[PDB]
RNA sequence: GCUUGAGUCUCGUAGAGGGGGGUAGAAUUCCAGGUGUAGCGGUGAAAUGCGUAGAGAUCUGGAGGAAUACCGGUGGCGAAGGCGGCCCCCUGGACGAAGACUGACGCUCAGGUGCGAAAGCGUGGGGAGCAAACAGGAUUAGAUACCCUGGUAGUCCACGCCGUAAACGAUGUCGACUUGGAGGUUGUGCCCUUGAGGCGUGGCUUCCGGAGCUAACGCGUUAAGUCGACCGCCUGGGGAGUACGGCCGCAAGGUUAAAACUCAAAUGAAUUGACGGGGGCCCGCACAAGCGGUGGAGCAUGUGGUUUAAUUCGAUGCAACGCGA
RNA sequence: AAGGAGGUAUUCAUGUU
């Protein structure tokens, strides 16, 4: 309701699922959307198209706030990782910053064991 | 890989620039290699094998570049 | 090629010299490989030590997602 | 063919109209090599369609054909182990052939009595964009849009 | 007696060599709070599991443990095992230059002593992540597994014990001699450094290759070449690195180490095929794009089966079944 | 993921960006 005209789009794109969250510049979240909510399940929810429709759904959700400017923070090794950005541009926000925020450790915790499939 | 849209810069150009920056950084390769724990033996073996492969083909090219193809 | 340090006969990197370190680091903050830069191995090791010491003293950022 | 790049066979133009497109339409309509019967059917249908829907047979035929032509179809690629239904743009000669084939089969299905009457009715209906042929075209377009997600495989 | 082997001193060089103590940032986890709402998580596909007591996501603060991205390199160091953020303290070895010095003080080594990855054991701490055992969900004919969600010992620290690895270069240590080439790394001398250069002279290190050697594969100045000194080990395959005895160990077990019996082979390298749910290339109505069929109906015809006194005999994956006929 | 070029890969003024 409190119009701010500038948001931050956090795109957490894992291999399985993509979560897009629009928030204020300070950190308070406004709206979110996911491929699971978009209806795709499993092999279809791990596709760029699902990420695009989730981004569109999130943009519609936060439409009430009337945000115009939008800085993008993309995180995680996700299948789409880009379709969300294209969807936001299509939805009609001025993309200000495109930033990668993937958390890379400096040889920290040990990862899980390799899968034998 | 921070990217800020330049003045009078098209969005498609900016997006391609961002992909180029990510490629140069090598983010996807790093996270993918860090997805699972590679044993030190496996890592050393893989590195040594790659070096041997690279060196072998260098010698092969530098030698077989003095032959009659036809 | 063209190892810059051996051209001037530099003895030590002198980590306080930020501008040279800025040339020898990437935008993301990590160290550019000697294979790309053209530096000799001995100067490369000295350069790595200097950059790490500068990072500790906060003259250079560890990464661009720090501050 | 694994190794052959010869193109398409040269086809002669329609005697009474000088249209290669119409000649191909007659060939598609023809069954059991009885070209005389198929040619009589199409000529009668074209005359009836011209009188009903417009001025000339070629104009009515082309407008109907354009209303049936498909922009994009779908094929079954197999790259990731499973089969992906991927859309693909159809070359113009295939557009004409698919349109004519759909019109002919739709006309055959129809419940009217004479074949020429069925052909004229279907052609007029396709021109008006309510026919079974245009429904088939809209169906293939609809499925292509549904599976458009795989457009880069 | 001598100075060539060996060693000492003078000046420097590079190194993840070792021990101890601090410190830095990223990241994971947890805790507290704000925003915010119905999914999250996972797979080939799912479920177990987590979330309306508000998860996941996002922001702020805090706690804690472990490990040091980039640099990073068939790069470096160490006798081997092995060693990787940065800083300080203690400390070992190697190499180069010029000389000076001692004057064979050397090499090898059974017993002996010490060091010795990982797992394991004892005592006491610590515990983020990962993870034998275990629990649950799947998969399957079965699945005491591979896959998924959890998860204890352990992984970490201190002090002891253990003493084994494909602990491998499957190549004992020392020394001498024998054609070359391309590199890497670290010294150092000279030539106008004609500016990143040119010519030497050491140490260590990777690849290719000549003679020579080898069963061949290959090794080839870092030898598996030609020789010299000392040590360790083998005597067909299984039985068996097992039994007994001894020694060591808290234990697990380690070390030393047979016999009866049994077979006539077991093996190494390489050669020609075939095959591979190896790789590349190519072709054929092989697929794809199309048209017309068969499989449903009736009848014709052949076969199987059953029946019969006989239902004559043969052909019976493709390549028998309107076949001999 | 597919195709083209260069090399064993860079020197290729900084500036600009
Ligand atoms: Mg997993
Ligand atoms: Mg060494
Ligand atoms: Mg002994
Ligand atoms: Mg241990
Ligand atoms: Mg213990
Ligand atoms: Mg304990
Ligand atoms: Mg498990
Ligand atoms: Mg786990
Ligand atoms: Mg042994
Ligand atoms: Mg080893
Ligand atoms: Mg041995
Ligand atoms: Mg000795
Ligand atoms: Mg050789
Ligand atoms: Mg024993
Ligand atoms: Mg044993
Ligand atoms: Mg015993
Ligand atoms: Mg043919
Ligand atoms: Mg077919
Ligand atoms: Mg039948
Ligand atoms: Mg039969
Ligand atoms: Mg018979
Ligand atoms: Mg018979
Ligand atoms: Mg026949």
């Amino acid at each position: 309701r409190k119009q701010v005209s500038d948001g931050v789009a956090h795109i957490h794109a894992s291999f399985n699922n993509t979560i897009v969250t629009i928030t204020d510049r300070q950190g308070n979240a406004l709206g979110w959307a996911t491929a699971g909510g978009s209806g795709f399940r499993g092999s279809r929810k791990s596709t760029p198209f699902a990420a695009q429709v989730a981004a569109e759904r999130c943009a519609d959700a936060v439409k009430e706030y009337g945000i115009k400017n939008l800085e993008v923070m993309v995180k995680g090794p996700g299948p789409g990782r880009e379709s969300t950005i294209r969807a936001l541009n299509a939805a009609g926000f001025r993309i200000t910053n495109i930033t990668d925020v993937t958390p890379i450790p400096h040889n920290g915790c040990r990862p899980p064991k390799k899968r034998r499939v | 890989p921070v990217i800020k849209v330049r003045e009078n810069e098209p969005f498609d150009v900016a997006l391609r620039r961002f992909k180029r920056s990510c490629e140069k950084a090598g983010v996807l390769a790093e996270v993918r290699r860090r997805e699972f724990y590679e044993k030190p033996t496996t890592e050393r073996k893989r590195a040594k094998a790659s070096a041997v492969k690279r060196h072998a083909k260098k010698l092969a090219r530098e030698n077989a570049r003095r032959t009659r193809l036809y | 090629k063209f190892c810059r340090f051996t051209a001037e006969g530099v003895q030590e990197i002198d980590y306080k010299d930020i501008a040279t370190l800025k040339n020898y680091i990437t935008e993301s903050g990590k160290i550019v490989p000697s294979r790309i830069t053209g530096t000799r191995a001995k100067y490369q090791r000295q350069l790595a030590r200097a950059i790490k010491r500068a990072r500790y003293l906060s003259l250079l950022p560890y990464t661009d997602r720090h501050q | 063919p694994r190794r052959r790049v010869i193109g398409q066979r040269k086809i002669l133009p329609d005697p009474k109209f000088g249209s290669e497109l119409l000649a191909k339409f007659v060939n598609i309509l023809m069954v059991d090599g009885k070209k005389s019967t198929a040619e009589s059917i199409v000529y009668s249908a074209l005359e009836t369609l011209a009188q009903r829907s417009g001025k000339s047979e070629l104009e009515a035929f082309e407008v109907a054909l354009e209303n049936v032509r498909p922009t994009v179809e779908v094929k079954s690629r197999r790259v990731g182990g499973s089969t992906y239904q991927v859309p693909v743009e159809v070359r113009p000669v295939r557009r004409n052939a698919l349109a004519m084939r759909w019109i002919v089969e739709a006309a055959r299905k129809r419940g009217d009595k004479s074949m020429a009457l069925r052909l004229a009715n279907e052609l007029s209906d396709a021109a008006e964009n309510k026919g079974t042929a245009v429904k088939k075209r809209e169906d293939v377009h609809r499925m292509a849009e549904a599976n458009k997600a795989f457009a880069h495989y």
